[PDB]
């Protein structure tokens, strides 16, 4: 049960670097681009409501 | 080399105002390191003044700084090493080994400013210390993963009594322990080394079933804050990463106090009370949070503590007082009587001393021996005017009984092998629950007083006891 | 949006990799189950003892 | 059983008051005492005979 | 897995458009954030910041407003957008504290997840004035007996729990949870008295033994446990007592009564000078800061019976002072002991004499004392107080060739001495503690050896609960003694004595 426990800190830990690639991914992409053209439509609408 | 480059502004002590340049900021608690022909000294982020100029405090000296220095940024909170390759060596507040048995072989880092855990980690405690000690085990029973605290004068034999500790339960624990210094003597230290190496449980042939961090008294006063910090991050290393329960060491821990007060005042916080620092209390108490039995561990620390003039009214020892679990008063005039233990027993006070928990037999046992006790102080002050004489024979039984008490608790220590010479002697916890309660009943007034006077045991004892008949 | 985006790819992209059983074998004890209480010895035998007891036995005082 | 066994011990003792000596009436009160003390306290102590399964 | 199960939940949060009175850390040092900017901000209200860290915002100044920070200035860095929560200091309120252990912001350090909150209601508020109070009467029983006898109080009223320090201050304080479980298990809401025990600067370990303790006296089902843990910062320490308080206006609120202990305000002067110093305020006197006063007498005052016209409720309070040293003289315990209505004070000698409860009742007083306890153990203890009152002179004339009538004092005094022991986490039930001082009162117990008395009691109690529970519920349910009632009760005591 105790080494249970500790895969699930560990899983935890496997995900950390998942995020760090997947920062990587989406700073690395052109999404870091195209997905910047996107919110910046988003804060126009979301803005034009004001 | 960081292009977070900085230049210092204002070396004030260890007040060092460093100039990071535009956009470019560290953060509080982060660690700072300028290349020196004297290594790298470390300056800990501890606030930001803004126009990208930060307030740092120095660890190392800051003699020959040049105002306008150039200064890498490590980015983050100091982070020392932590493995099993930590254990047996001497690892300085900057993480480098110092009594130089090679670099450490480090596994993981881990930053110093870790957190406290919440309380759904925390798993209460129910465990029984146990130290052989006889003052200790019947009237202040110890619980594995406690919070031992020596409260005490001006190391009254204090450093004496962690040796014994160390000699003992160390030992016969097969986990880690971690002994860290904080503020003593570099020839105490060299003694311990010595001494420590010799009781073979620091071994430079093999492994170590401990771990030193000696932070000594004549590095910077920042520096002494965290000698603390560094030693614990390895005994939650420790605790959690291998799993195994500890015990922690400290001493003394009123240089932890004294060191954060003094840094407090440079840093330029308006002194409290007895001058202590404002933040006395959450330093304290983030030390103590980190410590504590877990899901993962349990760390039983001994910490030190050196109570000025003896004055436990003094808000520093106070404030400890609070924080710490397993109370222990260590007498200079107990000392004086020739009793080592130089514990007060009225004093001693400990989250473990129930009553069913101790043990039934245990607790009578012990509100006997609180009551006789309490008694003969009592009536020595009768005794000082209107003479011995003026006592009932009731009254002459309970102090013929306490006399004989009050030397049976003297028990032999390894560590007076160097004072007395006399082996030392350590007496399991059933043998003396029966003991005192045999003593108690006068089973044992048939024996000398002396023949209870540094002496261990009853077999001991009654040996004695033959011994001075003939 | 981004968090949409950054979940999606996370999970899906990145494969949870499981733990070496063996090393979980390391990390607990292993334990085959323990075995007999033992059966001891009938104790007293022989007319030795029946004349050992009968015999010793006046142990009444006077 | 147990009840027998601490009955006649005492007995032994009130039997020993009519009858001089005691010198392995002891042992048997003592012998008949110290299984009946740990077979109680066996009982009282008791684990289960298995593990369980049904939670862990 | 876990790790879909998180990641489901911050997906859940995506969309900010809340943002709009920004402010930009000047300078950062101290836990005290320095911004230009936040124009319109109401005073203490609650800030989130870039790094997320919370805070209040006691310095409002001309230029700059200073924020508090709650948490760890770890994350946060200098120069940062301070999104405008808008929400001066509210706790959720309502029935859900009941069994939970909640930090100071109202989140579960037990986890016990949601809270039902039937309100959120504004953490310092004015306290309830001359018109909201009713006179007060209602017995308060902690099942001890030289409490309930020698100091009772009312419901709605003060009384300070001034002592030696960890003595089992807590203990002490402890020991009236449990016997309000008794009351608590009877329907009437008069007699549920919703506990609150306020952990100030606690160890997690430490309250989680008392969280263990509680849970092992099923005390929780009606206990809360606000916590501000060691750990927890100094700003959660300061608005402690008062958050706590509102949780306390909700069940007064409702006409129920309930018992709120503040353990121990000696931590939270601590929080409050550390607050004021760092925000450069000229501190008081012992170093403690100048209106710390004014903190106390707001907690202090909130603490009322209220009016029937408004309801008849309550919200009695315990307040905890730590001696330093067994220093009342010191600059907290001074201005405390003028506003409460009582106090208890816990002595070193007895604790070492073995006087568990270790009360010294000369030094407890109660201001509103005998008002409230049942008529039937006033009847039975007006005795008690002169008796103990003369033992106490004669104490001192303990230590020879003694007067006969100082030793008929000392017979009586010495034992009623054993009897007020109590072994401590045991509270007893009130229609058992009115025989057992009646006994006392009919000297009855003159004739019980020391080392007996104790046996004695228990044995007299079972003797009572066979013999004579006619009599016991009888006392109960009267609640008031006839002289029939008392004449029974003196001949169960005469027979039980006899054997």
């Amino acid at each position: 049960v105790r080494y249970e426990a500790s895969l699930r800190q560990l899983e935890q830990r496997q995900l950390a670097k998942s995020v760090i690639s997947r920062v990587q991914s989406e700073l690395g992409n052109p999404k870091f681009q195209e997905k910047v053209l996107q919110q910046s439509i988003s804060e126009i609408e979301q803005l034009l409501s004001k | 080399s960081t292009p977070i480059t900085g230049k210092v502004t204002a070396v004030i002590g260890a007040i060092v105002d460093v100039h990071f340049e535009q956009s470019e900021l560290p953060a509080i608690l982060n660690a700072l390191e300028i290349k020196t022909p004297q290594g790298k000294l470390v300056l800990e982020v501890a606030q930001h003044l803004g126009e990208n100029t930060v307030r740092t405090i120095a660890m190392d000296g800051t003699e020959g700084l040049v105002r306008g220095e150039k200064v890498l940024d490590t980015g983050g909170p100091i982070s020392v090493p932590v493995g099993r390759e930590t254990l047996g060596r001497i690892i300085n507040v900057i993480g480098e080994p110092i009594d130089e048995r090679g670099p450490i072989k480090s596994k993981l880092r881990k930053p110093i400013h870790a957190d406290p855990p919440s309380f759904a980690e925390q798993s209460t405690s129910a465990e029984i210390l146990e130290t052989g000690i006889k003052v200790v085990d019947l009237l202040a029973p110890y619980a594995r993963g406690g919070k031992i605290g020596l409260f005490g004068g001006a190391g009254v034999g204090k450093t004496v009594f962690i040796q014994e500790l160390i000699n003992n339960i160390a030992k016969a624990h097969g986990g880690f322990s971690v002994f860290t210094g904080v503020g003593e003597r570099t020839r105490e230290g060299n003694d311990l080394y010595r001494e420590m190496k010799e009781t073979g449980v620091i071994n430079l042939e093999g492994e170590s079933k401990v771990a030193l961090v000696f932070g000594q008294m004549n590095e910077p006063p920042g520096a002494r804050a965290r000698v603390a910090l560094t030693g614990l991050t390895i005994a939650e290393y420790f605790r959690d990463e291998e799993g195994q329960d500890v015990l922690l060491f400290i001493d003394n821990i009123f240089r932890f106090t004294q060191a954060g007060s003094e840094v407090s005042a440079l840093l330029g916080r308006i002194p409290s009370a007895v001058g202590y620092q404002p933040t006395l209390a959450t330093d304290m108490g983030l030390l103590q949070e980190r410590i504590t039995t877990t899901k993962k561990g349990s760390v039983t620390s001994v910490q030190a503590v050196y109570v000025p003039a003896d004055d436990l009214t003094d808000p520093a020892p106070a404030t400890t007082f609070a924080h710490l679990d397993a109370t222990t008063v260590l007498s200079r005039g107990i000392s004086e009587l020739g009793i080592y233990p130089a514990v007060d027993p009225l004093d001693s006070k400990s989250r473990l001393l129930d009553a069913a928990v101790v043990g039934q037999e245990h607790y009578d046992v012990a509100s006997k021996v609180q009551e006789t006790l309490q008694t003969y102080k009592s009536l020595q002050d009768i005794i000082a005017i209107l003479g011995m004489d003026e006592l009932s024979e009731q009254d002459k039984l309970t102090v013929e009984r306490a006399r004989k008490i009050q030397r049976f608790l003297s028990q032999p220590f390894a560590v007076a092998e160097v004072f007395t010479g006399i082996p030392g002697k350590l007496v399991r916890l059933k043998d003396t629950v029966a003991s005192f309660k045999a003593v108690l009943e006068g089973k044992y007034d048939n024996i000398p007083e002396h023949a209870f006077y540094m002496v261990g045991g009853i077999e001991d004892v009654v040996a004695k006891a033959e011994k001075l008949a003939a | 949006n981004v968090i949409q985006d950054l979940y999606l790819r996370e999970l899906k992209d990145t494969k949870l990799a499981p733990s070496t059983l063996q090393d979980a074998e390391g990390n607990v004890k292993p334990w085959n189950p323990p075995q007999k209480p033992n059966l001891p010895e009938l104790e007293l035998q022989g007319p030795e003892a029946l004349k050992a007891y009968t015999e010793q036995n006046v142990e009444t005082a006077h | 059983a147990k009840s027998a066994a601490n009955k006649l011990d005492w007995a032994k003792v009130i039997s020993s008051l009519r009858i001089t000596g005691s010198t392995a009436t002891q042992l048997s009160s003592f012998k008949k005492r110290n299984d009946e003390a740990r077979r109680q306290l066996l009982e009282l102590q008791s684990q289960p005979t298995e593990v369980d399964f049904s939670h862990y | 897995e876990v790790s879909s199960i998180l990641e489901e939940r911050i997906k859940g949060v995506s969309d900010e458009a809340n943002l709009n009175e920004t402010g930009r850390v000047l300078a950062v040092g101290d836990g005290i954030a320095r911004v230009f900017g936040l124009n319109n901000i109401q005073a203490e209200e609650l800030v989130e910041f870039s790094s997320g860290v919370k805070g209040m915002a006691l310095n409002l100044e001309p230029g700059q407003v200073g924020i508090v920070l709650f948490g760890s200035d770890r994350l946060v860095k200098e120069g940062e957008l301070v999104k405008r929560t808008g929400n001066i200091v509210d706790v959720p309120v309502g029935p859900g504290l009941l069994g939970r252990v909640v930090d100071a912001l109202g989140n579960p350090i037990d986890g016990k997840g949601p809270i039902d909150a039937a309100g959120r209601s504004r953490a310092q508020v004015k306290a309830p004035g001359i018109l909201p109070r009713r006179s007060v009467h209602e017995p308060v029983q902690t099942g001890l007996k030289a409490v309930d006898a020698l100091v009772p109080i009312g419901r709605g009223q003060r009384e300070l729990i001034i002592g030696d320090r960890q003595t089992g201050k807590t203990a002490v304080a402890l020991d009236t949870i449990l016997n309000q479980k008794r009351w608590n298990n009877g329907s009437d809401e008069s007699k549920k008295l919703y506990c609150v025990y306020v952990a100030v600067g606690q160890k997690r370990s430490t309250v989680a033994q008392l969280v263990q303790t509680l849970e092992q006296h099923d005390a929780m089902k009606y206990s809360i446990i606000v916590a501000a843990t060691a750990s927890e910062a100094a700003p959660l320490q300061y608005l402690a007592p008062f958050t706590a308080a509102s949780i306390g206006e909700w069940f007064r609120d409702n006409g129920k009564h309930a018992l709120i202990v503040y353990d121990d305000l000696s931590k939270q002067a601590v929080a409050y000078r550390q607050l004021s110093l760092l925000l450069r305020r000229p501190p008081g006197r012992e170093a403690y800061p100048g209106d710390v006063f004014y903190l106390h007498s707001r907690l202090l005052e909130r603490a009322a019976k209220l009016s029937e016209k408004e309801g008849s409720g309550s919200l009695t309070a315990l307040p905890v002072i730590e001696t330093q040293g067994g220093d009342v003289s010191a600059y907290i315990p001074t201005n405390v002991i003028s506003i409460t209505d009582g106090q208890i004070f816990l002595e070193a000698e007895l604790f070492y004499k073995g006087i568990r409860p270790a009360i010294n009742v000369g030094l407890s007083v109660s201001r509103v004392g005998s008002a409230a306890q049942v008529k039937a153990l006033k009847q039975v203890a007006g005795s008690l107080k002169l008796f103990l009152a003369q033992y106490r002179e004669v104490a001192a004339f303990a230590q020879s060739d003694l007067d006969a009538s100082t030793k008929q004092t000392l017979v009586r005094g010495e034992r009623l001495t054993q009897l007020l022991k109590q072994n401590q986490y045991s509270p007893l039930a009130t229609e058992e503690q009115v025989p057992l001082i009646y006994a006392g009162v009919n000297g009855h117990l003159d004739g019980i050896e020391l080392s007996r008395i104790g046996e004695f009691e228990s044995s007299f109690l079972s003797y009572l609960k066979s013999n004579h529970n006619e009599l016991l519920t009888e006392i109960r349910e009267k609640g008031e003694l006839s002289k029939e009632l008392l004449a029974s009760l003196k001949s169960a005591t005469e027979s039980f004595v006899a054997t």
